[PDB]
RNA sequence: UGUAUGGCAAGUCUAACCGGAGUAUCCGGGGAGGCACAGGGAAACCGACAUGGCCGCAGGGCUUGCCCGAGGGCCGCCGU
RNA sequence: UAUGCCAGCUGGUGGAUUGCUCGGCUCAGGCGCUGAUGAAGGACGUGCCAAGCUGCGAUAAGCUGUGGGGAGCCGCACGGAGGCGAAGAACCACAGAUUUCCGAAUGAGAAUCUCUAACAAUUGCUUCGCGCAAUGAGGAACCCCGAGAACUGAAACAUCUCAGUAUCGGGAGGAACAGAAAACGCAACGUGAUGUCGUUAGUAACCGCGAGUGAACGCGAUACAGCCCAAACCGAAGCCCUCACGGGCAAUGUGGUGUCAGGGCUACCUCUCAUCAGCCGACCGUCUUCACGAAGUCUCUUGGAAUAGAGCGUGAUACAGGGUGACAACCCCGUACUGAAGACCAGUACGCUGUGCGGUAGUGCCAGAGUAGCGGGGGUUGGAUAUCCCUCGCGAAUAACGCAGGCAUCGACUGCGAAGGCUAAACACAACCUGAGACCGAUAGUGAACAAGUAGUGUGAACGAACGCUGCAAAGUACCCUCAGAAGGGAGGCGAAAUAGAGCAUGAAAUCAGUUGGCGAUCGAGCGACAGGGCAUACAAGGUCCCUUGACGAAUGA
């Protein structure tokens, strides 16, 4: 048996007074109103914040954390196994509507990697040289000077 | 497991395994939700006329006459729902999803299941099922679908032992209600499912109770109607093997 | 349909030439055999055998056929009225048979003794 | 009111083996799965490699799930594994359901809860 | 936005729509796209603990106070 | 015991309830224009007797033909009289005939009539004559183009919001509209007409930056289709009417060429299967209609009636649904299977006739002006400097040019040619046909199951109900008595039942008549709950209860 079920017999159905549930008054206006006044409690302060760069310059990055890569190296065995070498393109999925592909250095490598991506952060390289890798940067990769 | 395959005379003649899907743990929740789902997806939306009671220009007095505010045309109630000839309040609504969804994998588990019930005599017997046979489901050679008429199905299913299924749903029911008056007079027992490969058993179909189906869509409902485990099937060599992969 | 109030509908509101397979009997056993059909369109010159209601058993001559009403009056079925008048009651071919046909005309003879087409 | 007939079997059959045997993890795993689905363990294989230890079962009171790396020898019981979970733990040791933990040890000994 | 139950799980779900058919049900296909899988910053731009320490519930172990102690709690440390 | 209180019984009243469904409601598939050749609508007629409805139109519930159909018929509507039908009627389909008056209403006037040959009015052509034609008005909504609120929300209110909504003006079709880039701008070595659906996304954008408002490109789908002018260069090679003769149009340009895969011209190469014009002309599918169509009407029992129970038997590519004196696969219609017709798809696809695609080189020959663009003032939009539109003023280039790519200017880059035009298919609605339903079941569901937009109300605009059920069969009550009596009553007759007897299935409550039990003309008012006494009570569905004594015997306790 659910709570509305058991109303009939009620009267006012869990309101309180029959004076209560009436109009938009018992709820201190409609929608939003009163978020400034009566209702300024948990609402976002009032203002303008920053500004927004158009759509079609903004840059979207791919990316992935070694911690994915190295613990599926074996299990990705479609993939070069030299003295591992990943194409980390061919690994991140979205990878296409993306501008670039980046790995970024969250976890541990416990196997020597080479890996080749368009972009990488300071910790990703310290952590694949680390464990006697490589990092390869592609050709796209080369827009840092 | 093994299945013994029969002939035409109901003979056995030879065996086959009996799939892995077969063993497929009965999950009776997981198929009466498949069913719930496939009858409600069926059922046809239905409401009361948007303007019903509406239609009327009928204004309340107010105050001074010793009447109650009520709307009044020519001295007569309308419109609102206290009054007779007035809006239905809270109707039924044509703008109402009576669907269901169900996700496929949850529904696929359901008719592997569904189709796992059917290989165990005692569920069978449980869910009303009328035979005298210890193997289960019955599984019959290709040419049943060669079969042309209904009466040399009956001849088989007797030679099966089978065919008091068919004695018990060769009853019809006249139902109570009103659903008479809207062509839902009737209803009767479900019996024998039929699952072949080619098409649906043209020759076994008008038997009393029977439902024809083919293995690459054999559903959770022919499996189990009523959301109910374990219905007395017979399968086609073929067939089975077909079901299988479902 | 299998709506119920379309089925009485189309029963009740059919055109004349419609209702003659409302006033459709089955035939006797020798019937069947010589004409092929199972059933033929009572006509007034007909014999039939009630086997239903309280006249059940007895046979007669039809002696009319009421497409509206879709009704038979069959010889000595009748109801005694209240002034001692001896009226027709009204049967549903249904629960009569034929045991003997009025062949007069050709159409109607040709009907029953074609193949392709049942009178 | 639990809606699965096999998850109300196992919680019916980890009391029995709790009240019988001298086992308590088994009553124990029994509370937890009588609790709402939310509050089930959901454990992936990176949180089983860092705590088990050989010869210690490994319990789970609820789903093992495939994320990480597992390398230890060891005997992992729970609910239900993930398609993937159960592939990489049998490559190194041995996915079994509650079902056969509580037949081969009914006492409940020298197992480990992991959540 | 919660909750209870159920499926699947680092994933999950298909929408329109297409094919089949027992033809509104139903079987197969469809992952477009959504949410989740990293955050911080107005932006440029940069990019994290698959565990280092201590308490300790349940549970386990032992020679019955002593160990191990998921979860939990207190810190460290890391990204911006 | 009067007046009377409470409960019941018999009979009313009333029409609830249950059962029933000729009506609704909603969804889905199909289909889709009519009208001066006078529609739609209305008026008045039309029948042997005819008031309503339906049909029809002075040939008036109908006339003719072909096909179907069949022994009956003369609408709803079961009377009386009479008639029609084997000279094949009724009935159904298609086609035709007739089709009064008013009505766009058109010779003129008028509340449906009247007065003395009429396209009235506005137009095109024109033999300049109403000679040949067009328009008008309707339609359930859908559709396109204009005009455009307020209540309301913002807890007041002005911008904002309600909303480009309601409503109004104009107009098309079966669908509209849009549509082959002066596009897009995941900026690209990329996409490639247009609708629509899903998504992109409540994202970007707007906003007393409050409340609120709110796209697009792209992507996945559906369906797919691409072309014609103006001009250059030609210059009467042309078009319309008419059988013809003949007439009219046209140098202010008919016609050829041509249309960014730019074209024209000049010189060449090759070739056509492009395009455009025209002919032929479907399959399949879908919707509807139709033909044919298996097997019990056996025994006994009950019953007014068997479709019930028991027994025996049958068909099934048919156990959907309905009818029939009660629950029917086999009694009747149907239903499965097979087949046929019409409609739509569609004058489409395919096929064909004709035309001829294209390429190189040269050539500043051609290529849409109050335009592009700027300014003033407004509206509109998410459009923000960067939406779309209106209005007033100003105002360009000529492909060696010009526009766009979300502020302006200049350069670069990429895209693209405005100010001419057409265009199938996929999508909207639901009048019409058909199908369907966990919808309602006569105070419900439409206002409307019935005379329903009826009766009735209002000067008018407009408003607007209620009313479903005898019985298997009318067998719908003969005869007699009574009476002022076709009334009513009595007696009687029919039927299983008249307490089924006419608004007649069932027949609740409020309540009324008579009557039964209890109380009752000296007595006090939330009408009762719980205790306990009187009196009352056929059975059934409850069977307990009283006194002596004895056993057990909590707290308490002589
Ligand atoms: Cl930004
Ligand atoms: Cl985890
Ligand atoms: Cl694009
Ligand atoms: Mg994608
Ligand atoms: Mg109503
Ligand atoms: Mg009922
Ligand atoms: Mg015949
Ligand atoms: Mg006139
Ligand atoms: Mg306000
Ligand atoms: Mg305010
Ligand atoms: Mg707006
Ligand atoms: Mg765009
Ligand atoms: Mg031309
Ligand atoms: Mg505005
Ligand atoms: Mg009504
Ligand atoms: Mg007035
Ligand atoms: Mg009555
Ligand atoms: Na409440
Ligand atoms: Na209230
Ligand atoms: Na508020
Ligand atoms: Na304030
Ligand atoms: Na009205
Ligand atoms: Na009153
Ligand atoms: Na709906
Ligand atoms: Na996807
Ligand atoms: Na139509
Ligand atoms: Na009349
Ligand atoms: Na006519
Ligand atoms: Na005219
Ligand atoms: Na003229
Ligand atoms: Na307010
Ligand atoms: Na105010
Ligand atoms: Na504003
Ligand atoms: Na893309
Ligand atoms: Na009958
Ligand atoms: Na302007
Ligand atoms: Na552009
Ligand atoms: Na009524």
């Amino acid at each position: 048996t659910s709570k509305k079920k058991r109303q009939r017999g009620s009267r006012t159905h869990g309101g309180g007074s029959h004076k209560n549930r009436r109009g938009a008054g018992h709820r201190g206006g409609r929608g939003d109103a009163g978020r400034d006044k009566h209702e300024f409690h948990n609402h976002e302060p009032l203002g303008k914040s920053g500004f927004k760069r158009p759509q079609k310059v903004q840059e979207e990055a791919a990316t992935i954390d070694v911690r994915e890569i190295d613990e599926n190296v074996t299990l990705l065995a479609a993939d070069d196994v030299a003295e591992f070498r990943v194409d980390v393109r061919d690994v991140v999925e979205e990878a296409d509507d993306a501008d670039y592909v980046k790995v970024l250095g969250a976890g541990q490598v416990r196997h020597e990697l080479t890996l080749i991506a368009d972009d990488f952060s300071e910790g990703a390289r310290e952590k694949v040289e680390g464990a006697g890798g490589s990092v390869e940067l592609t050709d796209l990769g080369e827009e840092r000077q | 497991m093994q299945a013994t395959i029969y002939d035409l005379d109901g003979n056995t003649d030879g065996e086959v395994d009996l799939p892995d899907v077969f063993e497929t743990p009965v999950r009776s929740d997981l198929i009466g939700k498949a069913v719930r789902a496939a009858q409600a997806n069926r059922k046809q939306d239905y409401g009361s006329d948007e303007y019903a009671g509406l239609r009327t220009p009928a204004e309340s007095f107010g105050s001074g006459r010793g009447q109650a505010h009520v709307p009044k045309q020519d001295g007569r109630a309308r419109r609102v729902p206290q009054a007779v000839k007035g809006r239905s309040a809270h109707p039924p609504k044509t703008e109402k999803d009576r669907s269901l969804d169900l996700n496929d994998k949850e529904r696929q588990l359901a008719v592997r299941s569904a189709l796992a019930a059917t290989a165990d005599a005692d569920l069978v017997a449980d869910r009303g099922h009328e035979f005298d046979r210890d193997e289960v489901p019955v599984v019959v050679s290709d040419d049943f679908e060669d079969l042309v008429k209904t009466q040399e199905v009956v001849s088989l299913l007797e030679a099966l032992d089978v065919h008091a299924d068919i004695d018990r749903a060769d009853e019809t029911k006249i139902k109570a209600g009103q659903g008479s008056a809207r062509g839902r007079k009737y209803r009767r027992p479900a019996s024998i499912l039929f699952v072949t490969s080619d098409e649906p058993s043209t020759a076994a179909r008008n038997l009393a109770g029977a439902d024809v189906a083919t293995a690459s869509e054999v559903n959770t409902e022919d499996l189990a109607p009523g959301g109910a485990p374990g219905r007395l099937t017979v399968f086609t060599e073929s067939a089975l093997a077909e079901v299988a992969e479902r | 349909s299998k709506q119920p109030d379309k089925q009485r509908k189309s029963q009740r509101r059919a055109p004349l030439h419609e209702r003659h397979k409302q006033v459709r009997a089955t035939l006797s056993a020798d019937l069947r055999e010589e004409y092929g059909q199972r059933n033929v369109r009572v006509n007034a010159g007909d014999t039939v055998e009630v086997l239903r209601g309280d006249f059940a058993g007895e046979e007669g001559e039809v002696i009319n056929v009421d497409l509206d009403k879709a009704v038979i009056h069959v010889e000595d079925v009748t109801l005694e009225k209240t002034d001692g008048e001896e009226v027709p009651r009204p049967l549903d071919t249904s629960n009569v048979r034929v045991t003997d046909l009025d062949l007069e005309d050709e159409k109607r003879e040709a009907r029953l003794e074609s193949e392709d087409d049942s009178a | 009111s639990k809606t699965n007939p096999r998850l109300s079997s196992l919680i019916a059959d980890l009391k029995s083996a709790a009240r019988s045997s001298g086992g308590a993890v088994w009553g124990d795993v029994a509370e937890r799965l009588e609790k709402p689905r939310r509050t089930h363990a959901e454990v992936n294989l990176g949180r089983i490699e860092r705590y088990a230890q050989e010869d210690e079962t490994v319990v789970v009171p609820g789903k093992v799930l495939g994320s990480g790396v597992l390398q230890k020898d060891v005997t992992v019981a729970a609910v239900d594994f993930s398609g993937t979970a159960e592939t990489k733990i049998d490559q190194v040791g041995e996915a079994v359901s509650l079902e056969q933990a509580i037949e081969n040890n009914p006492e409940g000994s020298h197992v480990r809860v992991i959540r």
